[PDB]
């Protein structure tokens, strides 16, 4: 007799940076899909692999809530056979992902004068993510043959880069937080239902 | 593996480094001219030097790669602009001797006054003081008298400084392997990498000295008539078959004729077409006049305003609260942040100026996704070009009976067009020899092939010849004339003026054909038509990622820069001119000066 708690995802004050996105698992409840689609405070929001008419009576055992935040233009970066750096170096779907995406405007909260810098993303890393890989190392990428041994240089990153959010920034541009959510079917039963 | 990834790999570091701190940088400036405090200053001081050492810390790490086995031509360009050092390349020592004589001039510019003797506790400024004497007065002597002491004060400060400015700028441009200083500035125009659309450095000298010689045809016959007007209200100070003098030319310098429409007019009991009396009877603000120029670029097809434009521009004069400078300037912050600042009043003429700093905002966001070295006009004269066709287009009779402000009953003829054309004459086509003019002979100087004694000699030589403005007195050596002037002590590259006037008529008739007009081109609006929105985006998103050679032949089908649009603009003036100026002299000698009697 619970409600699945998407309030503390969704409303939650602060969400992880892009390399730090944060999974939480969902099971063991009731879940109302039609208060987030009816809801229309939501700017981006699409279902691949199911209606989400369907997806409000069905059952799924597993339920994973992923939320970060990454910029406006590179939110099209986040679907099924994609590329760019948000894809390939930060957080890549399966082409057979079967669950949903959600987006809204963050530019209230996240941007504030002079810039938020504590949200960073991976520019660079030696190779592509595999699907729902979190790599959090800060390793100094090495562009070249010549030895980084950790220290910044010539032909030596940081592989970590800051948004800089103002709130004065393009609309493209202002933050928004993404929330994915995975729905798979395994061999334990269904606990979560419509 | 090679260089060309670890580039790849660099200039991608530095396009996202390159927004945090250019936001800031641009952002400051923002802040102070909007409020105007010595708290601001140092905002933009310190905002602009974490810039200025930026690019200065960058330059070190990008020679290191070299450009010659990176064959990715898009790569290649982005180095090409950021590897050159500039100013850093001199000692440290004379580097400080450039900013300071930089430093100086600018401040001897601003803070120039002249002093009439009668009473020597009062003073003038140029701005506003000398620019409203030089238009509004009709007096020979009063003309005379500010033509006079704003270069005999100024001249004679500036000329030991400028005498030094041209060896330091030297020994910079030698260094960077130019054979001068003033290939520094051709260098922009520079086209490598391309066969057949290679464009030398100096091919523009050639160039440009022949797209002049077709002009004189026009320019001669519009100076014919202005020297005939202006006969009957000087006539003892004015010679029939000598030159202009030179303070009767309007202003200060000569650059704009605008003022001597008034005299000038080719006829009086015609009604001039204004919108100013309209609009105030339909009492229009600031806020509906930019959605009359927002509704214009959505009829090309072009994307309209941002949500966040409305709100963080400042559109009008925030009253006495805040002091701000009044020059209109199209400002792109980067991260999509796109801000004008402009005083408004109500007048056809920033109605006019409102589609040009518009204009720019639209050119900005098209090229907005490329990467952030490659974000700039494809040369210096498309970006202040693309701005001037949307000018065009808001003052054709058309266009303004369209929204409402010009009655519809409104009379076209033979007589209404003359006027209307006669305005632009002045405005793009009397600007035109005064640039070549001054570009021609800066590009002497730095060249050395005029030495320092020649300067005023060889300039005034310049002024009879080519413009055929001859002086009201005499100067020896100890004043400098040009450089009092804004753009010449200020360090910036003025033929930018010139080739903007060439490519916007090409655009004009490239944009008009595309949406199949018919009639002269001077009547054409491109409202409401897709198809030459499309042909003009081509250009507007590619910015200089590619050569300004390939991509103006997209939009007007030729790889040379041509002036054959401009006579076809002019063609209907041209025709009447020659008919009026059969009764007067055609041509002017260098001979003659006022001072020689
Ligand atoms: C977040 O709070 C709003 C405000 O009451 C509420 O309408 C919304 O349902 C909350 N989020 C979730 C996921 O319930
Ligand atoms: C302009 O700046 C001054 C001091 O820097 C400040 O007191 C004033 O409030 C500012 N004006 C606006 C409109 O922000
Ligand atoms: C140069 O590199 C960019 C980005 O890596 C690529 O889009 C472009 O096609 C390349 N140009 C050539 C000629 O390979
Ligand atoms: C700008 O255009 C978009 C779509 O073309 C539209 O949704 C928006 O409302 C327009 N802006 C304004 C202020 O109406
Ligand atoms: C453009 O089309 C609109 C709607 O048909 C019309 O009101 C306007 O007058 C047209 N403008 C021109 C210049 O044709
Ligand atoms: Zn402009």
């Amino acid at each position: 007799t619970n409600l699945c708690p998407f309030g503390e995802v969704f409303n939650a004050t602060r969400f992880a940076s892009v390399y730090a996105w944060n999974r939480k698992r969902i099971s063991n409840c009731v879940a109302d899909y039609s208060v987030l689609y009816n809801s229309a405070s939501f700017s981006t929001f699409k279902c691949y692999g199911v209606s989400p008419t369907k997806l409000n009576d069905l059952c799924f055992t597993n339920v994973y809530a992923d939320s970060f935040v990454i910029r406006g233009d590179e939110v099209r970066q986040i679907a099924p056979g994609q590329t760019g750096k948000i894809a390939d170096y930060n957080y890549k779907l399966p082409d057979d992902f079967t669950g949903c995406v959600i987006a809204w405007n963050s530019n209230n909260l996240d941007s504030k004068v002079g810039g938020n810098y504590n949200y960073r993303y991976r520019l660079f890393r030696k190779s592509n993510l595999k699907p729902f890989e979190r790599d959090i190392s800060t390793e100094i990428y090495q562009a070249g043959s010549t030895p980084c041994n950790g220290v910044q240089g010539f032909n030596c990153y940081f592989p970590l880069q800051s948004y800089g959010f103002q709130p004065t920034n393009g609309v493209g541009y202002q933050p928004y937080r993404v929330v994915v959510l995975s729905f798979e079917l395994l061999h334990a039963p269904a606990t979560v239902c419509g | 593996s090679t260089i060309e990834e670890q580039a790849k790999t660099f200039l991608d570091k530095f396009n996202h480094e390159a927004e945090d701190l250019f936001y800031q940088s641009s952002l400051a400036s923002w802040n102070y001219n909007t409020n105007i405090t010595e708290e601001n200053v140092q905002n933009m001081n310190n905002a602009g030097d974490k810039w200025s050492a930026f690019l200065k810390e960058q330059s070190t790490l990008a020679q290191m790669y070299p450009l010659q086995e990176i064959q990715n031509l898009t790569v290649k360009l982005q180095l090409q602009a950021l590897q050159q050092n500039g100013s850093s390349v001199l000692s440290e020592d004379k580097s400080k001797r450039l900013n300071t004589i930089l430093n100086t001039m600018s401040t001897i510019y601003s803070t120039g006054k002249v002093c009439n003797p009668d009473n020597p506790q009062e003073c003038l400024l140029l701005e506003p003081g000398l620019n409203e004497i030089m238009a509004n007065s009709l007096d020979y002597n009063e003309r005379l008298w500010a033509w006079e002491s704003w270069r005999s004060e100024v001249g004679k400060q500036l000329r030991p400084l400028y005498e030094e400015y041209v060896v330091l700028k030297n020994e910079m441009a030698r260094a960077n392997h130019y054979e001068d200083y003033g290939d520094y500035w051709r260098g922009d125009y520079e086209v490598n990498g391309v066969d057949g659309y290679d464009y030398s450095r100096g091919q523009l000298i050639e160039d440009v000295e022949h797209t002049f010689e077709e002009i004189k045809p026009l320019y001669e016959h519009l100076h014919a008539y202005v020297r005939a007007k202006l006969m009957n209200a000087y006539p003892s100070y004015i010679s029939p078959i000598g030159c202009l003098p030179a303070h009767l030319l309007g202003d200060m310098w000569g650059r704009f004729w605008t003022n001597l429409y008034s005299l000038t007019v080719p006829f009086g009991q015609k009604p001039n077409i204004d919108v100013t009396d309209a609009m105030v009877d339909q009492a229009w603000d600031a806020q509906r006049i930019f959605k009359e120029a927002e509704k214009f670029f959505v009829s090309v097809g072009l994307p309209n305003m941002t949500q966040g434009f409305w709100e963080n521009s400042m559109l009008t004069d925030p009253g006495n609260v805040q002091k701000a400078v009044c020059h209109p300037t199209a400002w792109d912050l980067g991260k999509g942040d796109f801000r004008i600042l402009m005083c408004t009043k109500v007048t056809m003429d920033d109605f006019l100026t409102a589609h040009h700093e518009m204009g720019h905002i639209q050119y900005d966001m098209a090229y907005a996704a490329q990467p952030f070295l490659l974000r700039n006009g494809a040369n210096e004269g498309f970006h202040e070009a693309v701005g001037e066709i949307m000018s065009l287009s808001a003052a054709t009779p058309k266009h303004l009976k369209s929204i409402g402000l010009l009655s519809p009953d409104f009379q076209e003829d033979n007589e209404t067009e003359i006027n209307f054309l006669l305005k632009q004459a002045l405005t793009i086509v009397g600007t035109l020899p005064f640039t070549y003019m001054l570009e021609k002979w800066r590009w002497m100087v730095f060249k050395g092939e005029i030495p320092k004694d020649q300067w005023m000699k060889k300039w005034w030589e310049m002024k009879r010849e080519i413009v055929g403005v001859v002086e009201p007195v005499p100067h020896d050596e100890t004043y400098c004339d040009p450089a009092s002037l804004f753009h010449v002590s200020n360090d910036y590259s003025f033929i930018r003026y010139y080739t903007r006037t060439l490519y916007q008529f090409q655009f004009q008739e490239a944009l008009c054909q595309a949406a199949k007009h018919e009639g002269p081109l001077h009547k054409c609006d491109i409202s409401n038509s897709t198809e030459a929105g499309q042909k003009l985006f081509n250009m507007l998103r590619l910015g200089k990622s590619e050569p300004w050679t390939l991509a103006l032949e997209n939009v007007v089908g030729a790889k040379n820069m041509n002036v054959r649009p401009l006579l076809n603009y002019f063609e209907p003036l041209f025709t009447w001119l020659k008919d009026q100026n059969k009764n007067s002299f055609v041509g002017w000698s260098t001979d003659w000066s006022p001072y020689a009697d």
